[PDB]
DNA sequence: TTTTTTTTTTTTTT
């Protein structure tokens, strides 16, 4: 026949786990079986599939449940094994790489029937993953056309089709995952987190979660890991099919709500979140609201946003350790100015040379930029009108 | 039908203007001026004559900026959850064409197959794109076709064209520093050529920051919309009646002849007399089509009021409703002599003393002097003119 | 010169100068053409008509197009307090045409 | 439907050459067999993965000409950084010239004409049939690591976790002897072991995969 | 009294 309706006794085996008092950790170890430690990412990941609610309105709305988390650290992290599991448990699973995506490639390709010869409008990756998770590697490393079937679905939350015959815009709602590593792979001791993250802070404001793996070198920790792996080789509490079932009914059967308890805590942390953004507050109750749809608690417990604004913290305690530095290419562009100002004034002509401009950089001090970094701040006063280029071996300064 | 009766007592008050604005997006908190003009977008403008000759704009344009995180986003997705015929694309992936003709060829079978694309139920529509840095700037002017001559022909050496336009494009890029960028003149802050700029009128800049009681506040009303609970507050108009109420006033055809748009040349000019210097300020210039533009913001504004022919008031909300995101946009041998005698000192008397020596005067000018002027004789009259004043006004 | 369908040879479509011929062709912006379909302006008002590349046919045409050029100035309002030539974008052969 | 390659002989060797010629189209799906045991398809009505069960070795040929000794290893090769963990291990081999081996090497390849048989003074080739009998002997005996060569299989490996890593900087490199360096080494003692038939797995079965973990690498040098 | 046909060349295109 093959290569699911919920029985009744069972589910009040569910609440007899739910009165189990690790079920946040339990439910997870139960996640990830084949990894060692890492449980903040078993954590999260629980609270993934438990992810959100619906908001209607009266109309608009529709922030769902949805939830995309960004993890990473040392290369081949077995992240791509969580990636293959948590694909395979789901209702509607997506994976893919870095550079094996790009806006063209996840949504309606709308090819010909072949062998009847009619067009047919055909879903993508991204139409069949509405619902559910969606998982990839190495958002660094994504094509320019990537991001743009992203930029896309994370707020639209819809998908734009008007091509050849047909219009349809249709919706895509689903949670993600995407595998991920840092620019080294090593990101490096101290640094600014963002360049250490890759990308522009801006491009990383939206996205819910930042997850860090990286490297101790404890002793004590690879032996501790190697006694994980120590087994298989041959031959604790860890449920195997019965998650599911409640992650059938834990979703649509609970309509978990916040109370009024929710924002006297889930406010007051934000300020201090933010001595944070909306973005990541967008989510406090999302994440926190994840642990409400946990539990089967209609009315969430005001205790939880703790450990949901801690999940929160995990991204900000990556960040404990350049677009979010403030003036950067700006206080370079105030001695930029004042240096193509002074070269004005001492040289007779609007012009220098870059070179004799780099030479007047980046040896004088050291908040004095490389050569092509000036020149993105050039390009930066270029995309000002700041300055002019006055062809391909000098540089002109901008004028009346 | 009866919903006209209530219309009737909608149309009533004078609250109603400023209830059309408290009523409009609760998603969204403050922001104010800008969400009137939304509204005024989804009204209609004369888009009409007058002949004989070309039509005139018409319509209305607003690219509303500020650092991400602004939330200007929730605008948007009001527009089309709103809005009717409703357009909406943020991508840099259309591609180009996109609203664009694409041709696609072969078809197969002969080919040229005439994509739409994208902008085609969008005519007569609101259409929005976020992040013009991610829309780049090859297509920046040729989605500007429609906003000039309202309509778009489309070249791939297809077949020739020309295609019905007629739309409000707004959208919100961040901005390229991504905040601001005081200083920045708007001009250079976008990224973007004034063709297009000038064109979508007026742009209205919204900065976004914290403040303690703010971020208390943002901690009270944006709570309550993170609230799935109490989401039961609510705007003094109901959402559909509101449509219903703009499908009564899309019907209006308002228009001034009255006689006090005199008041709106001095305004008008008084428009430029301020932008005049510098013209690295506001200026653009304002441009000549601002004019027009002060026309079609008081368009919707007699939609807004209902009544038509307009008022002097009327143009005064739209014209220092410009005037805001103009200041967003803020931050003859002796003509040029006295330009600057009282300009050296427009620039810096208010954000300093003006004093020191009278040659200092001089010398950041030998700076700026020499990139306009067309000669060595004109650069000396920037430089014994600049000494010949000097023992004039000494 | 596209092939028609199925069995037959490739047909001709004019440049849209062909339909303009004794008239008048109009472009603005050219800040924004590429110097790809550029090169082939500086072709009609030199002949008087049109001869491209595609493909398997000899040819000529008759191009009579008065053109009226509009283009804004590189970057913003008024460009060359310097020559008018540092204005323009576009290369002088095609200009002084 | 015909798949070829990782479909047409499974549970056995996939053998390249020009691998870094595979493209995107080999590559992603390879990509994912290195995860092995599976090779999904969605494309046209067909959801299924079917078992790519099989093994995969390639020879990889560097970007031309050939690889340059002062530069940095992953520099001569043209495929993703996340790709070369996935294999176990790798042997580089330089052709360096030397006036000694090239010598007995122009009289290998002046050995033909000459004749038609190689090997001499001496050498006695092992045939397949009857050596592939016993290849296929050893595969059913599945040996069982006892816990001390486990233990070892620790210790050793944690300053093999240590000085790819307490040398940083990637310059010679890879590290980190990373999690599948262990699995391999485990693996290729549990191969190294039906060479022994045994299933007690010595530690020097152990150690032998070891000699040539470090052998693998460190070739980069000449 | 009707039968039977998709590569290869070139092209314009993001």
């Amino acid at each position: 026949k093959v290569s699911r309706q919920i029985t009744d006794q069972d589910l009040a085996k569910i609440r007899e786990v739910a009165a189990r008092e690790d079920l946040y950790s339990l439910l997870a170890r139960s996640i990830a079986p084949s990894i060692y430690e890492l449980e903040d990412v078993k954590k999260g990941i629980l609270l993934q599939l438990f992810g959100g609610t619906n908001k209607t309105f009266t109309k608009g709305g529709r922030y769902r449940g949805d939830i995309n988390i960004l993890l990473c650290g040392d290369p081949s992290t077995s992240k791509s094994q969580i990636l293959q599991y948590v694909h395979k448990i789901t209702p509607r699973g997506v994976y893919t790489s870095g550079k094996g995506s790009s806006a063209v490639g996840l949504t309606a390709y709308i090819t010909r029937d072949v062998d009847t010869k009619q067009l047919v409008l055909e879903s993508g990756a991204l139409v069949l993953s509405d619902g559910g998770v969606c998982c990839i590697d190495e958002f660094d490393k994504m094509s320019d056309s990537t991001r743009s079937v992203l930029h896309e679905v994370m707020e639209q939350q819809t998908i734009s089709i008007a091509k050849a015959g047909i219009i349809t815009t249709l919706n895509a709602r689903s949670s993600i995952l995407a595998s991920a590593n840092p620019i080294g792979s090593r990101y490096n001791p101290n640094l600014p987190v963002t360049e250490n993250i890759d990308l522009p802070p801006p491009l990383l404001s939206r996205f819910d979660l930042v997850y860090l793996v990286l490297d101790k070198v404890d002793e004590k920790n690879d032996r501790e890991l190697a006694k994980h792996l120590t087994n298989l080789y041959l031959e604790d509490v860890l449920p195997v099919e019965f998650l599911t079932m409640y992650i059938s009914y834990a979703k649509e059967h609970i309509h978990p709500i916040i109370t009024e308890a929710a924002k006297t805590e889930l406010v007051r942390a934000y300020v201090g979140m933010r001595k944070a953004t909306t973005r990541q507050l967008e989510s406090m109750i999302r994440l926190a609201e994840a642990h409400a749809k946990m539990k089967l608690k209609n009315v969430v417990e005001l205790e939880d946003v703790q450990e949901a604004v801690r999940l929160i913290r995990s991204a900000i305690k990556d960040y404990a350790t350049q677009t979010g530095k403030s003036v950067i290419q700006r206080k370079l562009q105030e001695d930029l100015s004042r240096e193509i100002m002074n070269v004005l004034k001492d040289q007779a002509s609007d012009s220098m040379s870059f070179n004799e401009l780099i030479k007047q950089i980046n040896e004088h001090s050291q908040d004095r930029v490389e050569s092509s970094d000036i020149q993105e701040a050039l390009s930066r006063l270029q995309q000002e009108d700041k300055v002019i280029v006055l062809g391909e071996g000098v540089r002109r300064s901008v004028r009346l | 039908s009866d919903e006209i009766n209530e219309l009737k007592e909608m149309v009533k008050d004078e609250h109603i203007y400023d209830k059309l604005v408290r009523s409009i997006a609760p998603a969204v908190f403050g922001h104010e001026a800008v969400k009137k003009g939304i509204l005024l977008q989804m009204l209609g403008g004369v888009h009409k004559s007058t002949v004989e000759g070309i039509k005139l704009r018409g319509d209305i344009n607003i690219c509303v900026v500020g650092d991400p995180s602004t939330s200007k986003s929730q605008f948007l997705k009001y527009v089309v959850g709103f809005a009717p015929r409703s357009v909406y694309t943020s991508g840099k992936a259309s591609s180009a064409a996109g609203l664009t003709a694409a041709v696609v060829r072969d078809e197969e079978g002969g080919d040229y197959t005439i994509e739409a694309g994208a902008l085609m139920l969008a005519d007569n529509g609101i259409c929005c794109i976020d992040e013009f840095d991610k829309m780049d700037i090859s297509d920046q002017v040729a989605i500007h076709e429609a906003m000039e001559q309202q309509t778009i022909s489309i070249a791939k050496a297809g077949i020739h064209a020309t295609l019905n336009a007629r739309t409000s494009i707004l959208a919100a890029a961040n901005p390229v520093g991504g905040r601001y960028n005081r200083k920045l003149s708007l001009r250079g802050n976008l990224n973007m050529t004034a063709p297009i700029m000038s064109r979508f009128d007026l742009f209205f800049v919204i900065l976004d920051d914290c403040n303690e009681k703010i971020d208390t506040e943002l901690a009270s009303h944006i709570v309550d919309l993170h609230m799935k609970r109490d989401e039961a507050i609510e705007p003094p108009f109901s959402a559909e009646q509101l449509r219903r109420y703009i499908k009564y006033a899309r019907t209006f055809k308002p228009i001034l002849t009255k006689e006090a748009r005199s008041y709106l040349v001095e305004k008008y000019k008084e428009l430029r007399k301020d932008d005049a210097q510098g013209f690295s300020r506001s200026s653009y210039r304002i441009t000549v089509r601002q004019l027009e533009s002060m026309i079609r913001l008081s368009e919707a504004i007699a939609r807004a009021n209902c009544v038509d022919e307009i008022t002097p008031s009327f143009i005064a909300e739209a014209y220092d409703l410009l005037r805001q995101s103009i200041i967003r946009v803020d931050v003859d041998k002796y003509v040029s002599m006295m330009n600057m005698i009282v300009r050296k000192i427009a620039e810096v008397d208010r954000e300093g003393a003006e004093e020191l020596t009278a040659v200092d005067i001089v010398d950041w000018y030998l700076l700026q002097k020499e990139n306009d002027l067309g000669s060595l004789a004109e650069y000396w009259e920037e430089r014994r003119l600049a000494f010949k004043v000097i023992k004039r006004l000494v | 010169v596209r092939k028609d369908p199925i069995t037959k040879e490739w047909t001709l479509e004019g440049g849209a100068l062909v339909l303009a011929d004794k008239g008048v062709c109009l472009i603005d912006e050219f800040d924004k053409m590429n110097d790809q379909d550029r090169t082939s302006i500086h072709e009609a008002m030199e002949q008087q008509s049109i001869s491209i590349s595609k493909a398997g046919i000899v040819t000529t045409l008759q191009a009579r197009c008065s053109i009226i050029a509009a283009a804004n100035p590189n970057g913003g309002r008024y460009n060359s307090t310097l020559p008018l030539a540092q204005n323009v974008s576009l290369t002088e052969p095609i200009l002084s045409r | 439907l015909e798949g070829g390659a990782l479909v047409l002989a499974d549970n056995g060797i996939c053998c390249i050459d020009e691998f870094d010629k595979m493209d995107e189209s080999d590559r992603t799906a390879i990509h994912e067999v290195m995860e092995q045991q599976t090779i999904s398809i969605s494309k046209a009505g067909i959801n299924t993965t079917l078992n790519a069960r099989t093994s995969i070795l390639a020879a990889a040929n560097p970007l031309y000409g050939r690889y340059n000794p002062r530069l940095s290893p992953l520099d001569n090769i043209n495929l993703p950084a996340a790709l070369l963990s996935r294999f176990d291990i790798l042997f580089l081999m330089l052709d360096i010239p030397s006036r000694d081996d090239d010598e007995k090497l122009a009289e290998h390849v002046t050995y033909v004409h000459m004749h038609n048989k190689q090997p001499d003074l001496d050498f006695t080739p092992v045939e397949p049939s009857k050596m592939r009998e016993y290849i296929a002997y050893a595969k059913t005996k599945r040996p069982v690591m006892s816990e001390a060569v486990n233990d070892y299989v620790v210790q050793a490996y944690i300053r093999l976790r240590q000085d790819s890593k307490r040398e940083m900087d990637s310059k010679f490199s890879f590290g980190q002897a990373t999690p599948r360096t262990l699995l391999g080494i485990i693996r290729l003692s549990q191969a190294l072991a039906k060479l022994r038939l045994a299933d007690m797995v010595d530690i020097d079965d152990v150690e032998e995969a070891l000699r040539l973990v470090r052998v693998s690498k460190e070739s980069l040098y000449q």
